[PDB]
């Protein structure tokens, strides 16, 4: 039963991906260059895992999903499907073209059923339906047994998971990027691997980061200003960027998704959860979740990740609409690189002298022609930024050693404090983090009110009134 | 030669190159070498020498030689420069080319283990000889009457085409003083400059006639050079090269003059008044030096047949200058061509050497060693064509393909002292400028047509003048049948296992080290022996620069982990015993000045004095 | 755009030198020259002149500019629509558009535009001679991926013009892949 | 045969296979795992145990999972409360693989295994020949083996004497190491299992396993206030394998650590042994037997025996913008410790150390085909390591340029003596460590902390899944 993945035959992508399924074979065929193939090849596989794994005789739910791509299943789907975005349009069309076109030769994935169901609720858009809904996930009154978020970030994690809790859910699933550089409170990132960068809107006019732009007309003197800033802090809006795609996100939504191990939830009903990580390759980490009902055992509020590959963040200057300002950074690195830094990094070493080594390290490598580096390893944007890091890395390490002091005692003059200009995570290290596990707030965010436009249902209902 | 000679100035450099830093092997780029363009200057000669006169301690004189040779070095660049006009070219764009480069070595800690009498030295060597070797130790009864003998008994030679006056061969023994040696090894004195000698020299008869350039020939040609690019190089660097040829250059000129010494610029500028165009020097004359040093081997051969003498054909000293500028460019061409896991030991040092093989020889391993000095290149003119043909593929520029092909024809040699003739056919050895470089590709062709492919699956080959070993190769029927064709003696192999019986390369030993686990290569203790057992000539004063290289080569054999090695790779190549008193002994001999004088003794003359 | 043989340039710098679409001649030098009106103002203005190998074609910024559509935008008049827009197939200069369209008005908006950059982009500003006087403004042009990617080890460093020129044409020839070596086969023009 | 969920080109096969040389070993991976290795040794303990073990007698287990006991030839008591946020879950399961094979396998009583959990759910205070809901103290079952598996949260001499009243005598113990904490060490780490433990007070260091830091400009001087001028390990720990969170107690884990012979007295008196039968990189295996009566006499001592290199070192980082110091331990392979013993004769820099266990680590030793140049060890000890060879190497000096006379102690008429620094231990292989531990326990307390354990909802949805059994 092989898999077959829209990535081109000679990438190295493979290695990672078959790394990651070891229960599958992983076989290429090419018919379309997008820019995003390697995020769309993780979110194929990660389904057809989680599909088998699960009872075939349950009922699932789709929060915010499309219900074209969900058609040739043989399992059963409750699709939520609001009206808030500007894409939503056009996959409901899609999906009327595709039911219509397909109808009366495959009679077998119950095709019937779902036009009939369609058509029902575009009377009457205030009903219940087995297969078609039309509310989002806190107004919908359906009950089933599991629940499944792709890619979801426009939720508070908590209170959704409450009121599916209340239904009757005993299993959960949510797939989509990590969120431990938002645990760190830095400025901008980048996943290498995937194509994607991102940045606050404070630094959009910035010079030398992966998703910027400037200006050449310039070189005077002198900038009036009314205000007195001086602040450089983290505000709740941040762009993303996945190959030529735009997405806007907060903060605060994206930091409620790094839930502890184990956690509480009050109410008129009480319940004890768990999360669990199944599944993380270069960025992407797939995690499940389990209620039960009662009160059971004590929280402490941590949260762990484990790395496979070197994290790394640092501090870089960078000029902003002209001005000089500075602000930190982070990325990811491959383990093979960090491994063979060892023994460089036992003395100081200046900045230049570190960026030629990390060439020679990464593009020209040999050892008998056969597997070698595959000539890129790492990408060659981000090297200059690396380099500055292990530089900074390796004199602070030094200033320790020489300031030896007693065991067990600490001197006040009352204390002083250095100064920390990088954060480097090594390879088979852990990061632990101070969370909430007790929540009670049992908000009721109920203002319902439809979206469905008379133009819009005209269409949706002629596109079904042939039968071909 | 090659590693190190006797006074430890050797063939090869002594810069790293092929060195990281990185525990893993890197690709990077080959880069050139500036040169300071000489300039000339007179006024500060004749200062300089004036100030000479008033005050001149130990670095004034010093100044004026080197403004002195400086001067030199100008006059010559300005004299050649004209000669070659209708040769000069000028700078075209170059290729890139790129190297590998390979971790640094790990040595083992080394202690020092000396004796304290000199003299109880010389007896322990003294016994070694009597009980391995008896037959030699008691051959010395006498005095060195060598060329008295040699004259009572007539003149015995096989000549072919050669001319000679028979009243001027005579060779009565001219005066010779010597200091007697101490260890009883006998080693001979080099040969008188006689006309009795030069006829026993050239007592070779290697006339051959065969198919000069016609079908038959260049089909054998057409093959080999087919199995040498098929199995020994890759295709990336044929078209580019074609198509930029080589030529004459004033700054190969520029950079090979800059790196001459003192007096040999001084000789190279006595010849430049009657200064001859380039197309006027004649490239198929040659003359006969006769100053060499007899070599021998460990054994007991010297003691019953008389050594052969050897003689150098030298070429035109002008000759040698015109055209010298190019052998830096077809090194750097050969080994852009050639396979990552097939070496030549050109442009390296010997801390290169052991940085490439640290991880690739381990016990257990079959070694196949083999040399072809035993075969007569002359009977077959396939192997001049197969040369010229690698060297058109290289990029060789057209008029100078024919200035290099005069000098493998027809020669004529001539003795000046006596007026002798002689006339050789087609040779390959010569004293001219392309002489290692013709061996080394004909080596490798040799190797590639009789191993086929399994050349390239190897782990490390290694080629360099008539001598290579190659990793993971063994002696089967296949190589005797296809080696069959003409005779059975072309070449002469010798198996070889790590730790049983060590692989033998350039006169050393191939060694597998125990505390760090990385190969090595030392020298042989044996050769030195017999060597300090060669009688001094009187009025020599190099007796420091021989200390020195006694004193590095010692080091290198104390090292720990590498002495009961030594030992057995003795043990299985000569079936000799008792070896480490022998290298103690050396120790104390190389510590001071004063304990070197004991190999000496009184000073003998014979043949001279009228009392 | 190297690829297509295609340049373009304003109206006011076409009597340029060492540009892709200019034309001078040769002149001794007049110290001084006549000016009725006063200039001092070098900025680009509306017109814009294309050659596409052989041919000519006139432009206008504004018209050239407003197909530079956002991610997501709203048409409202008498009635209302709400559509997107998205890159399909890109190649070296060359793009291809889709937008769909749908009644009604949904979402909200942001009004930003995203481009990604598969090759090096340029923009850097040289000082030439426009009809005897000397003068500065911007170019931009387009570099192959694998120079640039070649071009990191020694930006570490200050480099002087012409050592950067020199290590550019030997560049164009050789580059080194996966251990071995071979031709560029992605030569960029010489000019 | 068996099977084990590795890698087919890891390094750590060799070492299982040494540690079990009655089986033979063979891999085959079915999942990603982050402990594949904790898991796979796990897996061969319980399989040495029950080939040992008369097949007649009855085995309990305390603080089990019952769904991993179910296709089994042997027979088992579970004993498992309800006091974990994690047990409703496993109960779930078990449920519902009894449910989903009630007529496909006929290994042992299936149908009474069912019959068993529904007589349970019907009346709470019940005692089964498969299940029970009581504690280790309150259950009343006779047995003749009970196995404990990764169990900490006990007190061992409590819970022995609880077990030999009822009959038992062979228990087994499979778990951690415990030397580690009798050294009272702040942090540590197991480097082959991919585990990495570290003091509550530490958790906001820079340069260890398991921490994490910020970015800060070098404000000098916050706050005098109270002062701690104090810095000693607590009672509270927590572990992290792999990617999973455990906290844990210190007493509790030190109590496991018993001696060679001691005796239990109260009612009823035993004499007992302890020993140590497999060890692998931090795993070991106990046996435990029990007697009635009293015999023999007591010392109080506990030796342990080191295949491996055992590293116990002072360093310095930086906690929440201030410099510490505090000790760590680590573990080290036979292979590097003994290829040093020359280089450690001398007087050695730390950056020489470095580079020379840097080429060690890759070039010699480790080689392969096409799995090239692996790694010995992991890299993020080696700068630990290094420092710590550099200290014992200037101890050893200084104790030969001082002398002392034979058989006498010298004193400072008052007269004291000075004692001297000590910054590393270092425990070569093929030694012995040895502890001083108490082997006299005569109190032990009998509580009845037991209200409930179960609630209604769940015991609800435990019968419906129950219900359709046929
Ligand atoms: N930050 C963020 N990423 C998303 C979101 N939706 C999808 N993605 C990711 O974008 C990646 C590329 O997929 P897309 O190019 O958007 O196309 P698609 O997901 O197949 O379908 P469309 O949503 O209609 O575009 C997906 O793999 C998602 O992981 C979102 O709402 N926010
Ligand atoms: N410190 C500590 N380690 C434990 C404990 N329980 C299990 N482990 C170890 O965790 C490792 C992996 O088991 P996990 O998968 O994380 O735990 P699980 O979800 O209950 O499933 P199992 O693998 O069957 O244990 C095991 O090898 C145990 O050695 C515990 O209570 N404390
Ligand atoms: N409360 C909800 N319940 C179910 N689905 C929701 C809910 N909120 C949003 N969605 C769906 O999530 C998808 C993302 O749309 P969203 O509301 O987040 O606005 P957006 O700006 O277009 O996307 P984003 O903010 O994530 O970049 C939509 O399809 C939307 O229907
Ligand atoms: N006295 C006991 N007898 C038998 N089993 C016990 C006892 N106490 C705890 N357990 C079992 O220990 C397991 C989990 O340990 P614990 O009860 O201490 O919860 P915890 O918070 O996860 O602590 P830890 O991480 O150390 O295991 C539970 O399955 C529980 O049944
Ligand atoms: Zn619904
Ligand atoms: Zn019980």
């Amino acid at each position: 039963d092989p898999v077959y993945v829209d990535i081109d035959a000679d990438s190295a992508f493979l290695k990672a991906l078959q790394r990651a399924y070891p229960m599958f074979e992983v076989e290429p065929r090419q018919v379309t260059p997008n820019d995003a193939a390697n995020a769309r090849a993780f979110s194929h596989l990660a389904i057809k895992l989680i599909e088998q794994e699960i009872d075939p005789d349950s009922t699932i739910l789709d929060i915010g999903s499309a219900p074209a791509r969900r058609m040739m299943s043989d399992r059963k789907y409750h699709c939520v499907c609001p009206m808030r975005s500007a894409e939503d349009p056009e996959r409901l069309a899609n999906y009327a073209r595709k039911l219509a076109s397909a109808a009366g030769k495959v009679l077998d994935r119950n095709i019937s059923g779902k036009i009939g169901d369609l058509q029902a609720v575009m009377a009457v858009p205030d009903t219940e339906t087995p297969t078609f809904c039309l509310h989002t996930d806190v107004s919908c009154r359906q009950r089933a047994d599991v629940a499944i978020y792709q890619d979801v970030y426009a939720v508070h994690a908590p209170t959704s998971l409450y009121h599916q809790a209340i239904k009757g859910v005993r299993l959960a699933y949510w797939v989509g990027f990590d969120t431990t550089p938002f645990m760190y409170n830095a400025m901008a990132g980048a996943y290498p691997s995937y194509s994607t960068n991102w940045a606050d809107e404070q630094v959009l006019k910035a010079k030398n980061i992966g998703l910027c732009s400037t200006d050449l007309t310039e070189g005077r003197r002198g900038k009036l200003s009314i205000m007195r800033g001086k602040k450089l802090e983290p505000c709740d809006r941040v762009l993303f960027s996945v190959g030529s795609t735009l997405y806007p996100e907060s903060r605060k939504l994206l930091k409620s998704w790094h839930l502890p191990s184990v956690f509480h939830l009050k109410g008129k009903l009480s319940f004890t959860c768990r999360c669990d990580t199944v599944v993380s390759c270069e960025g992407y980490v797939v995690k499940r979740i389990t209620m039960s009902p009662g009160l059971y055992g004590k929280t402490t509020g941590y949260a762990v990740t484990h790395h496979a590959d070197g994290f790394l963040m640092c501090k870089t200057t960078d000029t902003v609409d002209g001005e000089r300002v500075s602000f930190s950074v982070c990325t990811y690195v491959p383990a093979t690189i960090c491994d063979q830094m060892t023994g460089i990094l036992a003395t100081e070493v200046t900045p230049e002298d570190a960026q030629k080594l990390l060439v020679g390290l990464n593009q020209r490598i040999v050892v008998n022609g056969r597997t070698q580096r595959n000539t890129n390893t790492m990408k060659n944007y981000m090297i200059p930024v690396v380099a500055q890091a292990f530089s900074k890395w390796a004199k602070e390490c030094r200033k320790d050693m020489e300031d030896e002091k007693l065991l067990g005692v600490r001197e006040r003059t009352a204390f002083k404090k250095q100064k920390t200009h990088t954060v480097y995570k090594r390879p088979d290290t852990q990061s632990i983090q101070k969370v909430q596990a007790e929540f009670d707030s049992f908000v009721v965010p109920s203002l319902w009110s439809s979206g469905l436009s008379i133009p819009l249902r005209t269409r949706i209902k002629w596109l079904l009134s042939k039968v071909p | 030669y090659i590693f190190s000679s006797d006074t430890g100035q050797g063939h090869l450099q002594q810069k790293s190159v092929r060195q990281t830093t990185l525990p893993v092997n890197i690709v990077e780029e080959v880069h050139e070498e500036k040169c300071y363009p000489p300039k000339l200057d007179e006024i500060k000669e004749q200062l300089l020498l004036k100030r000479l006169q008033e005050s001149a301690s130990t670095a004034n004189r010093s100044r004026y030689q080197s403004r002195k040779v400086e001067n030199m070095k100008a006059m010559i660049i300005h004299r050649l420069k004209e000669g070659c006009r209708l040769y000069l070219a000028s700078d075209t764009p170059r290729v890139p080319s790129y190297r590998i480069t390979y971790p640094a070595p790990i040595y083992s800690p080394s202690i020092n283990i000396k004796l304290s009498n000199p003299e109880t030295a010389v007896a322990v060597c003294n016994e070694f000889l009597a009980r391995n070797y008896p037959t030699v130790a008691s051959y010395q009864v006498t005095d060195e009457y060598d060329a008295y003998l040699d004259m009572v008994d007539g003149s015995e030679s096989c000549l072919d085409r050669a001319t000679f006056n028979p009243s001027k061969l005579r060779s009565y023994p001219k005066q010779h003083s010597y200091h007697a040696p101490t260890i009883r090894s006998a080693v001979p004195s080099p040969f008188q400059n006689t006309l009795q000698n030069v006829l026993a020299a050239a007592t070779k008869r290697n006339c051959n006639v065969t198919q000069m350039r016609e079908l038959p020939t260049m089909d054998s040609a057409a093959f080999n050079v087919e199995c040498f690019k098929k199995y020994a190089c890759n295709q990336e660097y044929w078209r580019e090269f074609a198509s930029s040829p080589i030529r004459v250059t004033t700054e190969n000129l520029t950079t090979y003059v800059t790196k001459l010494k003192g007096p040999k610029a001084a000789a190279l500028f006595a010849k430049t008044h009657n200064l001859l165009p380039l197309q006027e020097v004649p490239m198929d004359r040659f003359t006969m030096d006769m100053k060499r040093d007899v070599k021998v081997t460990p054994g007991t051969k010297h003691t019953e047949e008389r050594p052969k003498v050897q003689v150098i054909q030298a070429a035109e000293p002008l000759a040698t200058a015109y055209l010298c500028g190019i052998h830096r460019e077809l090194v750097r061409r050969l080994n852009a061509v050639l396979l990552p896991n097939v070496h030549t030991l050109f442009d390296m040092s010997a801390e290169d050497f052991d940085a490439i093989i640290a991880t690739h020889f381990k016990p257990g391993d079959a070694v196949l060693e083999t040399d072809i000095a035993s075969f007569d290149k002359s009977q077959d003119d396939s192997l001049a064509l197969t040369a010229m043909m690698l060297l058109e593929d290289l990029g060789v520029d057209q008029p100078i393909l024919d200035l290099i092909e005069a000098a493998f024809g027809e020669i004529s040699s001539c003795h000046l002292p006596t007026g002798t003739r002689f006339k050789f056919g087609a040779m390959m050895k010569s004293g001219m400028f392309l002489t290692l470089f013709v061996n080394t590709l004909l080596n490798i062709t040799i190797a590639s047509r009789v191993l086929e492919e399994r050349l390239t699956t190897s782990a490390c080959a290694a080629f360099i003048g008539d001598d290579n070993i190659i990793h993971g190769v063994v002696s089967d029927a296949l190589m005797a049948a296809r080696c069959a064709t003409w005779m059975n003696m072309e070449v002469k192999i010798i198996d070889a296992v790590v730790s049983v019986k060590a692989p033998y390369f350039c006169g050393g030993f191939i060694l597998h080290d125990t505390v760090t686990g990385t190969a090595c290569r030392v020298a042989d203790p044996l050769k030195r022996l017999f060597k300090l057992g060669k009688p001094l000539a009187a009025g020599d004063e190099q007796d420091e620069d021989r200390r020195r290289a006694l004193a590095d080569e010692v080091t290198r054999w104390q090292r720990t982990g590498l002495v009961t090695e030594l030992e057995r790779a003795v043990y299985s190549r000569y079936e000799v015993q008792g070896i480490t008193a022998v290298i103690t002994s050396m120790a104390t001999f190389a510590s001071s000045k004063e304990n070197f004088k004991k190999l000496r003794g009184p000073v003998v003359t014979l043949y001279g004095g009228p009392k």
